[PDB]
């Protein structure tokens, strides 16, 4: 074929592993901080669940 | 624990070579105690006194090994007077590796413990220098 | 990553509803062939160890392992897809809901940007 | 922490280092599990007691049924050894090595 | 539907089926002696199915066709060659012993496959007990050598510890001048350079040892020449006997279907006979083995497993 | 041993596969079908 | 025993196994490893002879010590904090006598010693069940608290049994030792990347699992124990040997077989968290364990050893009893590699 | 029917005691559900007072709740007395 189709065929999967190399670098990113802080829906290690406690009299005013 | 490693690290490496090798020496002492005591465990050889030449015997080898090391490494940063150089500590290797050759008495185990302990110490220098992680904390 | 505290997660679920908010693997995936020619090794390694005609001694049983693998395969492939799905959606949330870790580059052009030359000699 | 907690947990070591140190009559080291078992007991009692966890005064009972039940299993395998060689010395087991 | 743990757990107790009229008996006598004739006559007079002895080809007999295939296939060994040169330089004696044992072992297991499996009893000529004589018998004429014997007892120990041994032993006494003159009247070409001390040392070796062990655990019936003849008076001794000091009486329903799950699979029966110790006798170089292997392939059918031969002509492979 | 082709245990087979593989053309479809829907696609 | 006895014990096990994965209370998850450690003794005793019994008495007092510290430090965490759901331990004191009791349990350096032991003396089928399904309640305890862990512990730990598997493997000659310090040695390589990922964890302990359950099927059918005794194989059934030398091959971190995908994968996880000096000197180290797998691969297939004549007869008859599973767990342990980024299942 | 009353009257002679203790303990697993007394007995143990009735706060939306223990508004154990 044309020297056009290879120069484009490179063209496009250039773009695509660049494309790939930067989310992968992002994620990575992402991860880190997202272990150090824990305010994002990765690493949620799980707390006590609070509809457990029991909100009653009990005996005794002061709990 | 590791009280001895920082007593080992508080002190600067062009100086103070006497307390290098002190810390250096109650290293390798604790090392050979804890090497003397899982050998008792696991092969009692025959009765106490056995025993307690065996464990002697095991941590003043370790004992001399760390003092050469320190020593050794300590007076070739002074004298060179180029620090943060891994070869002193591939000379302070060697050295130890030469006296735990003559303690064995042969010289194929003093020559294979100066290369190889040589170059363990000069992978050490090199990790302190550009801070390697050996048990590398979870970052992600 | 860790997503298994991920919020509003049902604790036994293979694939949630919002997966099928995604395109389904085509029946014509190589990872779906990829698992129909693992069932057909396993069937000729089935008829070799009962020591049988391995190319035609069960046809149902060459059928049957075929199947089933591709079956799992293709329920496997959409959880993959769907768990990938979760990770890309997630990333670009966290990276728009925290623009200050994420700064824009300053464009620069290599024309202004001086990079020391290594002659080979 | 009160010097009642640290004297249970210390006899609980004593225990564990006397289950360790196996001089002979695999009996001995039955009755060192048994001794670890009865200070996790007492420890445990006193710990639900004094924060008047009320429902946790099940965990001790339990606790006490499953160990024992383990300490009738492991008699049964004493029992069988003996069978084998007519006494219980824990030197005899030496047919398996590494 | 095979028999297995399933089978036994819904319907398959082999406690029911023995009724006091199992009882396997092995008949053992000297070499060419009236055994055979008599063990074929009790068979028949109680009802129970009586095997033959176990030769160099039984195994062939039970596995395909009951065709026996070659001489180097099955055995590689010749009881002619032995009786000819029983000093052989190649280890014939061993060779033949050893495939003798492990037939006889084969047969034993199916003896027991089938009295768990149906409840009728069988009746057995010399069995793997017993077989030992033949052994000690070739030892002290020097036909073979020490550890010879010591592989044997290894095999045989491993090999016996696991199967119950017969409720009756029933011995035929020949004196050895009687004998002689039995296989001069045979007429088999070989017989005759059977050595008198040879047949010697078998008598003594079967009164000596196989006597009291099978006396202090079983029952024994020694028989003379004349008084074996009638079997009839065999038939009411067997009847009149009561096995009470065996291990039969002290198996349960439990102990039974292990042996079961033992005598058959034959794999396993024979798993121990071809333990990893390089005796010049039965050791088979690589280059042997490969050759034998390979022209044992080629047999009709023994290429496949039993139902996937298509020369010998069975039908629908591809749907089995 | 003498064996002849179980036509019980052939026909269980060919039916679970068919019926597998009817199963998951049918799943493919209804798949595809709801993220069709779901995009906003047909 | 009898089938129903050992078909209640099975499922006795697997009960416990499953209380302990399901569980969110420390009680519960003790009970769930008594009874564990109640039925599975009669599996080793179902043969009986004196081997079995000692293995048996030796397994029974490593698990009831390591219940014992296990209880221990639940008590020591509920004392420093009254929580008893299984999360944050709230203590060191209480997370490493922890950790040593799940190291106790799964057979870790420097508590290994009883492993190859108890593999050596109990049987075939009751090795393959120890080796494979008792690992599932511990690790998955660990996964559960990989955030409290220390590093510094788990990861010496880690890198001892694979030193101590590695080095113990070369001399042992008989099968399930080797198998047993083969057990060490993937138990250290998979315990060395809970702090980082618990997913590789799991993703090694089922590659794991197929590759062991299929070696000891194939042990299993060709009944050999010794290295001898596999050598003999190859004059009745060349592709159980072929079979075996594939999966060895396999077993051996060799790419591109299944086995070589939890080395690598792993290995780039310790890669994210800059620990480079580690996961070379466990690829070194599994080197060893190649080499051993080799020896026996040469033994076994590679080469045709001296037989012997009564095996003449075993070719005659055929292998009655056929274990179902056996072509699939050969074909997912050695061709799964191209699949790999189905590890995102989170299996 | 015919065979299991020939085995019942088989096991009433030879084994009384193992039917005795079979049809005492079936007894006590079936009647409980069957006697109408059991609600009683629950609806006693819940009024039994162990701990300190607490008031609640008035807020003239209580029609229910006396004001008095006197009032005849409230749960009454008149039912209880008459047992
Ligand atoms: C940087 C810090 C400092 C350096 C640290 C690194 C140095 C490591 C030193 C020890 C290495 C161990 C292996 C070496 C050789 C084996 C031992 C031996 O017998 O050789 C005797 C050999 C003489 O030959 P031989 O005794 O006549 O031959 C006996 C028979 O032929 C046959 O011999 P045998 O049958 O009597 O064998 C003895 C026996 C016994 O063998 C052993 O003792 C094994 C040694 C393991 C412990 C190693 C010590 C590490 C301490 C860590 C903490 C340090 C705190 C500081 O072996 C066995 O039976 C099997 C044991 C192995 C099975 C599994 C056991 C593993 C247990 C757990 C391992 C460690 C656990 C740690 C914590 C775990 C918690 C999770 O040479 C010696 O005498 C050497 C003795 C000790 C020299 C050590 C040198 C120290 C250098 C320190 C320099 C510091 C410089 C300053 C800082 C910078
Ligand atoms: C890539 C792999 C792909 C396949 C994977 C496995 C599947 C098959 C393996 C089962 C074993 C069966 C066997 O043994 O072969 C006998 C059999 C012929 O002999 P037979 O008379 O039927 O039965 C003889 C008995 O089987 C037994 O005969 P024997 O016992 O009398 O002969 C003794 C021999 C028997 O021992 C063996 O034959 C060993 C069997 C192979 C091991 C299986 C390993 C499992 C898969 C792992 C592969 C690893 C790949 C990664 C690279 C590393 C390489 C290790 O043992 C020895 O010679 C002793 C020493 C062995 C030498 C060293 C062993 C190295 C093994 C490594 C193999 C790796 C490559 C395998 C490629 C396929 C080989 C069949 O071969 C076949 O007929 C099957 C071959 C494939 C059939 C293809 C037909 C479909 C194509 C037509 C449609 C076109 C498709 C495209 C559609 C679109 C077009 C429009
Ligand atoms: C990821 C998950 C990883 C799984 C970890 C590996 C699992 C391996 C443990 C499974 C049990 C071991 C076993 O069956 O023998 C090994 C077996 C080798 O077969 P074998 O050597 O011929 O069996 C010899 C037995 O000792 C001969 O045993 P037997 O003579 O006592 O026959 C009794 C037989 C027959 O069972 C019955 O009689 C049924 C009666 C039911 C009674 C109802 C009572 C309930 C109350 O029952 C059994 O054999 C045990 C079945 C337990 C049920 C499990 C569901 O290999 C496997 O089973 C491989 C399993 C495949 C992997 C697991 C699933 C794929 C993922
Ligand atoms: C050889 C590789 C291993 C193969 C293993 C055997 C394959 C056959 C298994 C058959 C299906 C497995 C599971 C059955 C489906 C129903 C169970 C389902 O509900 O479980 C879900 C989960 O599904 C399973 O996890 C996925 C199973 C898929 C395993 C294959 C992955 C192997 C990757 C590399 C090999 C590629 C495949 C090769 C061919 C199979 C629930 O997840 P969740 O309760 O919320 O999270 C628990 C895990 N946590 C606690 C860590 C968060
Ligand atoms: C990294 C740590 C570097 C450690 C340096 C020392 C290793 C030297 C080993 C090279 C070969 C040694 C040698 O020459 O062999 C002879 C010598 C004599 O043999 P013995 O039977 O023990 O007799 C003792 C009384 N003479 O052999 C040895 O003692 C050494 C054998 C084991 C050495 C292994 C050391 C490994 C240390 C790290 C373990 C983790
Ligand atoms: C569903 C309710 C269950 C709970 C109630 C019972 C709890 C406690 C009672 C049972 C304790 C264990 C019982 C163990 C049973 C073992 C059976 C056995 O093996 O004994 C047989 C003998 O027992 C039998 O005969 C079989 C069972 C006997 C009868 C079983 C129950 C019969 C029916 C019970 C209900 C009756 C009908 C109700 C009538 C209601 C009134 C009109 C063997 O006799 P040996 O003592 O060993 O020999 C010594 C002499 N050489
Ligand atoms: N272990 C053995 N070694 C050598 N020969 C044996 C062995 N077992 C059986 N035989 C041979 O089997 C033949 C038949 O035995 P025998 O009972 O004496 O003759 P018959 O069957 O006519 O009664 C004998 O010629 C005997 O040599």
């Amino acid at each position: 074929d044309g020297p056009e189709k290879n120069y484009e065929k490179t063209m496009a999967i250039l773009q695509i592993e660049a494309e790939k190399a930067e989310l992968r670098l992002k994620e990575l990113e992402v991860r880190r901080l997202m272990r150090a802080r824990g305010d994002g829906p990765w690493y949620q290690y799980p707390t006590i669940d609070k509809a457990l406690i029991d909100h009653s009299p009990k005996t005794t005013p002061d709990n | 624990a590791k009280t001895l490693l920082h007593k080992y690290s508080d002190i600067p490496e062009g100086t103070e070579c006497h307390r290098k090798a002190y810390a250096s020496t109650s290293i390798g002492g604790a090392t050979g105690l804890i090497v003397s005591a899982y050998s008792i465990a696991l092969k009692p050889p025959a009765s106490f006194l056995e025993g307690v030449a065996r464990t002697g015997r095991y941590t003043f080898t370790s004992a001399a090994i760390g003092a050469i090391f320190g020593l050794t490494s300590c007076i070739s940063a002074q004298v060179r007077e180029k620090p943060d150089d891994p070869l002193n500590y591939f000379i302070g290797g060697c050295a130890g590796g030469l006296t735990l050759g003559a303690r064995t008495r042969s010289y194929g185990i003093g020559a294979a413990a100066c290369a190889y302990m040589g170059l363990t110490a000069a992978l050490v220098k090199m990790g302190q220098l550009e801070g390697w992680q050996v048990f590398a904390e979870p970052k992600v | 990553t860790m997503m298994s505290g991920r919020p509003g997660r049902v604790p036994l679920q293979f694939l949630p509803n919002e997966a099928r908010s995604l395109p389904p693997p085509k029946l014509t995936d190589p990872r779906l062939v990829y698992m129909g020619f693992l069932g057909y090794c396993s069937g000729l390694i089935d008829n070799a160890i009962r020591r049988r005609p391995v190319v035609s001694a069960g046809l149902h049983r060459q059928l049957l392992y075929v199947t089933s693998f591709v079956f799992f395969g293709y329920y496997l492939l959409k959880r993959q897809d769907y768990m990938y799905a979760l990770r890309d959606h997630d990333m670009f949330a966290y990276v728009k809901s925290h623009p200050e870790d994420f700064p824009e580059k300053d464009k620069k052009t290599y024309g202004e940007i001086l990079e020391e030359f290594h002659p080979v000699r | 922490m009160p010097l009642v907690y640290m004297n249970i947990i210390m006899a609980f070591a004593i225990a564990l280092a006397g289950l360790l140190m196996y001089r002979s009559h695999l009996m001995s080291s039955l009755l060192c599990l048994e001794g670890m078992m009865l200070s996790l007991f007492i420890m445990s009692t006193l710990i639900i007691l004094n924060t008047h966890f009320t429902l946790a005064n099940m965990m001790p009972i339990i606790l006490l049924v499953f160990a024992a039940c383990e300490a009738a299993l492991g008699l049964s395998l004493l029992v069988m050894v003996s069978n084998t060689y007519g006494t219980d010395y824990v030197q005899n087991l030496n047919l398996l090595q590494c | 539907l095979q028999y297995g743990p399933l089978a036994f757990v819904l319907g398959e107790r082999t406690t029911r089926k023995l009724t006091e009229t199992s009882k396997v008996i092995t008949v053992d006598g000297n070499i060419c002696s009236g055994k055979g004739r008599l063990a074929r006559e009790i068979a028949e007079k109680l009802g129970l199915r009586h095997f033959p002895e176990a030769g160099i080809h039984y195994a062939d007999s039970t596995t395909g066709d009951g065709k026996p295939l070659d001489v180097q296939l099955s055995g590689n060994c010749s009881l002619e060659k032995f009786y000819d040169d029983p000093k052989s330089n190649d280890g014939n004696s061993y060779r033949l012993q050893s495939w003798l044992y492990a037939s006889r072992l084969l047969q034993y297991a199916d003896a027991l496959e089938h009295l768990l499996s149906t409840g009728q009893g069988v009746v057995l000529e010399r069995s793997i007990y017993s077989d030992f004589v033949f052994l000690e018998a070739m030892y002290r004429q020097g036909f073979i050598r020490k550890q010879c014997v010591e592989h044997y007892n290894e095999v045989k120990k491993v090999t016996a510890c696991e199967y119950l041994p017969p409720h009756v032993v029933v011995y035929v006494d020949v004196p050895v001048p009687e004998i002689q003159s039995r296989i001069q009247k045979k007429g088999n070409p070989h017989e005759m350079k059977i050595t008198a001390a040879y047949l010697q040392d078998i008598e003594n070796a079967y009164k000596k040892t196989f006597l009291p062990e099978m006396s202090e655990k079983c029952e024994v019936l020694q028989y003379s020449a004349r008084e074996a003849e009638d079997a009839e008076k065999v038939v009411e001794d067997i009847e009149y006997l009561k096995c009470d000091k065996g291990p039969w009486p002290d198996q349960d329903d439990r102990t039974f279907h292990r042996l079961r799950m033992l005598v058959q699979n034959k794999l396993e029966v024979l798993n121990y006979t071809t333990i990893p110790v390089y005796l010049p006798e039965i050791t088979i170089g690589a280059h042997q083995s490969d050759r034998v292997f390979q022209k044992f392939t080629e047999l009709p059918g023994r290429k496949y497993s039993p139902g996937y031969n298509e020369d010998v002509g069975d039908k629908w492979i591809w749907l089995k | 041993p003498h064996g002849s082709p179980d036509w019980l245990k052939v026909g269980l087979t060919l039916g679970t596969s068919v019926f597998l593989w009817i199963y998951l053309i049918k799943q493919h479809k209804e798949d595809v079908l709801e993220y069709k829907r779901r995009n906003g696609l047909e | 025993m009898n089938p129903i006895i050992y078909t209640t014990l099975i499922m006795t096990v697997m009960s416990g196994t499953m209380l302990v994965m399901i569980s969110s209370h420390w009680l519960l998850i003790w009970i769930g490893f008594e009874m564990n450690l109640l039925a599975m003794i009669p599996v080793l005793m179902k043969n009986f002879n004196p081997r079995a019994t000692e293995a048996a008495t030796k397994y029974f007092l490593t698990q009831a010590t390591a219940s014992m510290m296990l209880m221990m430090a639940i008590i020591i965490n509920l004392l420093y904090s009254g929580q008893w759901t299984i999360t944050k331990m709230f203590n060191p004191v209480a997370m490493t006598m922890m950790t040593m009791a799940l190291a106790m349990k799964l057979g870790l350096s420097p508590f290994h010693f009883w492993v190859p032991e108890v593999t050596q003396g109990i049987s075939l089928q009751a090795g393959l069940l120890l080796l494979t399904w008792q690992k599932l309640a511990p690790l998955s305890v660990l996964c559960q608290i990989s955030q409290s862990i220390n590093p510094n512990l788990m990861l010496t730990m880690a890198m001892l049994s694979i030193l101590i598997g590695g080095w113990g493997g070369l001399n042992q000659t008989q099968l399930r030792k080797i198998m047993a310090y083969s057990s060490i040695a993937h138990m250290g390589w998979m315990t060395a990347v809970l702090p980082y990922n618990t997913t590789m964890t799991i993703l090694n302990l089922l590659i794991y699992i197929t590759m062991t359950l299929a070696m000891f099927m194939l042990l299993i059918h060709s009944s050999a124990t010794t290295t001898l005794s596999l050598s003999h194989t190859w004059n009745k059934m060349p592709v159980i040997t072929s079979l075996m030398m594939v999966t060895l091959l396999s077993m051996g971190g060799l790419p591109p077989l299944s086995g070589f995908m939890p080395k690598w994968m792993i290995i780039q996880e310790m890669t994210k968290n800059e620990s480079i000096i580690m996961p070379t000197l466990m690829a070194m180290t599994a080197l060893l364990n190649l080499y051993f797998y080799m020896r026996l691969a040469y033994s076994s297939s590679l080469t045709m050893f001296p037989s012997t004549n009564n095996m003449k007869m075993k070719w005659q008859f055929e292998h009655t009893k056929q274990m179902k599973l056996l072509p699939t767990m050969i074909v997912l342990s050695t061709l799964v590699l191209p699949m790999t980024p189905a590890l995102s299942s989170l299996n | 029917a015919g065979r299991i009353a020939s085995f019942l009257k088989n096991a009433w002679a030879k084994e009384p005691v193992l039917v005795a203790s079979f049809a005492i303990g079936g007894l006590a697993i079936i009647l409980p559900s069957l006697s109408p007394y059991t609600n009683y007995a629950i609806r006693i143990n819940r009024a039994t007072p162990y701990n300190y009735p607490v008031p609640l706060r008035d807020d003239g939306n209580m029609p229910d709740v006396p004001s008095h223990p006197q009032d005849p508004q409230g749960p009454s154990l008149e039912w209880l007395k008459n047992l």
